């Protein structure tokens, strides 16, 4: 038998979830993701910069 | 020349019509071809 | 190698020791008063601070040199993102750490559903299986389609103003009948997917599972191989038909 | 027990077309992308209210089942 | 509970063709499309009184289903 | 309730038919459509003729449908 | 009841068929006339007696339909 | 009564076949017509042996039926 | 009467089968001569071999039902 | 009379997939042949293994209603 | 004994579209890519969207099945 | 008598996807061997394959129907 | 004894879908490598993927059948 | 029980035919990704 109070309490499971793998996570990995472009960028732009 | 006639008969939409076959508006580059001589001594041929 | 098929550990014990089926679609663990906490939610628990733990080891002393964890996690990231901008480059960031965590808390859990012991182990008195699959449970799939459907609605009102007239009621047209199935289809969506994930979860471990009763060696290697192969494209199709259908509500 | 055949029935029926359906729909796109690869923004919008279209009939039947059930 | 696997059939065998018939539909609209995304504005409509059409056996079996 | 099932039965079994068929009609003139929008008029009036076609079995279909319920 | 559910299952039978043979017939006459406009009258003459001969066979299972009903 | 639902049986299943290969033969002859109009002649003379032949199912269908009735 | 309902399910299903495949061979040879018409003499040969084989498949279900019969 | 029922359902049942593979086995080797006549010997060996599969197939159902009636 | 022919017929009934969307979808983005191979890393994704679709009706098929067993 | 209709429908049913996988299967090696003669080994042994994954339905049913038997 | 018609049942309904998906999937894969061999393994992985899926279709059909069985 | 042992050994031997399948291939997907990854990062080690 289905809870609604069980079915909010794997709400606030995935909640927990989604917010601490987020915040330890996920902008962390945005930066890297931001590093890797945005230093792809920086030497493109050096490239036609120091020619 | 015929077989050319006969495929741009069939294919006469404007969206069909592309690549090679498309007349482009607001022409803004034009390549012309010359064939000349090798050789002098043709006169005003290639002056022409 | 050779000839050398030869199958005799297969010949072992074929149905006389495993029990036939001993399968159940919903189980109760509790251990507090107040909330019955269920076994799929302690693999919940075990799945999110395992990944949690994955994270903070592949976020140790962040280097500008990728290596090991940190160069596969930051594969899987940028290919989901370059496969989500191939769909909307609009939306990406906004929907990205739903749509990211969606997939892989889902591949970790179907992946964690097929390790052994998820059937074997067990406390008492009639025998309640430990260690269940997340998706196993209706009450966490329900709960990711109803919050990305929460997700998507408010996406779709916040773009595109809160119109809804290709969908809520037309005028003149055959716009008027199609507006009433589209949103009859967009009801169905999360309940869809919600099915879709639990039961590609459970019906997997179900036949793991009697499979393992019926000639228990060396036949389900390649259906286990199969059944990661299913759980991965779960995870992965879930992610994408959220993306999917937020982008085509925004259109 | 004629309910069980009754839900058997619903959901077996129900699924058997929706399915062929719903891979006519993305191998014509699919054909269709390869064709012409330039234009894939909007076609694949028909062919996702297809697909959704194709899933609520299916849908349909499976929650008629649950019903009986 | 005849009236139940009447409903079953019913409900089952109004989806086996029409299905398929949206198939074929959006699989026709989808290769003019790529053949031709200029004749968009027709064709799409076209595609949707067809589509309505195709529904509307749907929707009969739909509603015979609900009557029982 | 043999009466019931042989209405649900006609309904069900004659929408398969004419629901391939007028999926058939229109994806052959959408597609006749695409590679020829100049005949238009003319490939349209043959689709609403099988469409016609199509939707008058369906209609038989369900009126002895009504008829047996 | 027999009869009523024999009168539903031969509507629905003589039903599926035809539908799907009418569809293919227009589809195809329609792909032809975009393809070749110029026969429209003489591929269509042919269309017409084709789908004269798929709805032969709805004919027949309508009239023992009514027979039984 | 079940000779009644034993003949609806049979006519209906006599034409669910029969009719989708009567199109598909239609569909298939207008399509080469359109492709080669003036092999008309030799496409319509095995066209109609073809519809002889595919319908042939369907009149031992109905015969049959009739003998049942 | 189980005897009369052998009769029914032998004939429609040993009909269904067949007469698709005659419509298929027969589609696909004229889509051959439309293509090619001097290659006649060669592919109606091979026709008429799938049209018999079908034929007698559907011939071995029609002389089984009449035999329950 | 529930063998007899269970011989004609063998029968029927056995001829609907290779009916139809056979006539799928022969479009496709007719139009291959008209596309390519040189390759007739090998496409007429392989259409005659394919049909030979599917007749094997249905034998498998005639022997058994065989053995049953 | 209506249980076990109640699950038998939920789970046979229900899977037969998916394997043949399956199949569809496979043999179109199959071709595609043989068309486009460059866009295979970017197709390949509908193509087992459109499989994983009818392996989720089928699914719903066999877990409807499993709950009537 | 039931077991007689169980082993009927096994040997029946179950071989209609295996009668038409196999003829496709055969159509399709033709086509490509007509439109490609030198690629004839690595076409046939994909095609015995496929024949192989197909006869592994068809005798998996064929001796569930010899254990009903 | 309708374990065993559920058996048989379930068996054959499982396996009338994976034949044809199979049977397409080979014929796009052959189909798309006579096209063009170049690429090759590209496209046989596919043809494996749909095929390791439908097989695994088919095997849920074998295994819930010898449930019962 | 036997489901113990079967889950248990049916899993190892799941891991190693994953192993044979996939040893150079998880290299394939590691090594030279982490080769690719050096292959980028050199062009702006150069460029400053």
């Amino acid at each position: 038998g289905i809870n609604p109070t069980l079915f909010i309490a794997q709400l606030i499971n995935f909640l927990l979830l989604i917010f601490i793998l987020r915040a330890l996570l996920y902008r962390p990995v945005m930066n890297l993701l931001n590093e890797r472009t945005r230093r792809i960028e920086e030497s493109v732009r050096d490239a036609e910069k120091v020619r | 020349r015929e077989v050319m006639a006969n495929l741009t008969a069939r294919v006469v939409g404007a969206a069909r019509r592309g690549t090679l076959l498309e007349k482009r508006e607001t022409v803004k580059s034009v390549a012309l071809l010359v064939v000349t001589p090798d050789r002098g001594l043709c006169g005003s041929l290639v002056a022409n | 190698v050779g000839a050398l098929i030869i199958s005799i550990a297969s010949r072992f014990f074929l149905y006389t020791g495993p029990p036939h089926v001993e399968v159940a679609a919903e189980v109760i663990f509790d251990g507090i008063p107040g909330f019955p906490i269920t076994n799929s939610f302690v693999v919940a628990i075990i799945i999110d601070i395992f990944v949690i733990a994955l994270a903070v080891a592949a976020t140790r002393n962040l280097q500008m040199v990728p290596r090991g964890l940190q160069n596969v996690m930051e594969f899987i990231l940028e290919s989901l993102y370059n496969l989500f901008r191939n769909i909307n480059a609009k939306y990406v960031a906004t929907a990205f750490p739903l749509v990211a965590t969606i997939f892989l808390f889902v591949l970790f859990g179907n992946w964690f559903g097929l390790l052994p012991g998820v059937g074997s182990i067990g406390v008492c008195k009639k025998l309640v299986p430990l260690f269940r699959a997340p998706a196993a449970d209706l009450n966490f799939t329900f709960a990711i389609a109803v919050i990305s459907f929460v997700f998507i609605e408010y996406w779709g009102f916040r773009a595109l103003g809160p119109g809804y007239l290709k969908k809520f009621f037309n005028t003149n047209g055959i716009m008027s009948f199609v507006g009433i199935i589209e949103f009859i289809s967009e009801l169905v969506k999360p309940f869809a997917l919600a099915f879709r994930l639990f039961g590609n979860i459970f019906a997997g471990e179900v036949l793991l599972v009697v499979m393992a009763f019926l000639v228990p060696l060396l036949l389900p290697l390649p259906f286990y191989g199969f059944e990661v192969f299913v759980g991965f494209i779960q995870a992965l199709i879930f992610a994408l038909l959220t993306y999917a259908f937020l982008n085509i509500a925004v259109t | 027990g004629l309910n069980l055949v009754a839900t058997a029935l619903a959901v077996g029926l129900g699924a058997i077309g929706p399915g062929v359906g719903i891979g006519i729909i993305v191998s014509g796109a699919v054909q269709a992308i390869g064709r012409n690869p330039e234009i894939e923004n909007r076609v694949v919008t028909y062919m996702f209210i297809g697909i959704a279209f194709t899933e609520a009939l299916a849908i349909f039947g499976l929650v008629i089942a649950f019903l009986i059930g």
